[PDB]
């Protein structure tokens, strides 16, 4: 039972690490899409 | 007059898009 509780705690820690990785991926995606939208607007303004 | 209204609507849409891009550049 202690080994099963340790395995459940390891699975919960892996799920928390996956949630933190998803939050970091969302933050990096927003930080990259900010300059990407800026470059897209700068490219659209020359075509406009 | 219809073609001029469509061109003025396209120009106002382009100006609104440029203003939104300027607001996004000012916020970021």
């Amino acid at each position: 039972q202690r080994k099963r509780l340790a395995e459940k705690y390891r699975e919960c820690l892996s799920n928390k690490e996956k949630i933190l990785k998803e939050i970091e991926v969302k933050k990096e995606y927003l930080s990259s899409l900010q300059p990407r939208l800026n470059s897209i607007m700068q490219a659209s303004l020359p075509v406009q | 007059e219809s073609v001029e209204d469509k061109l003025e609507l396209r120009r106002k849409q382009f100006h609104v898009l440029l203003s939104t891009i300027h607001e996004l550049q000012q916020t970021l």
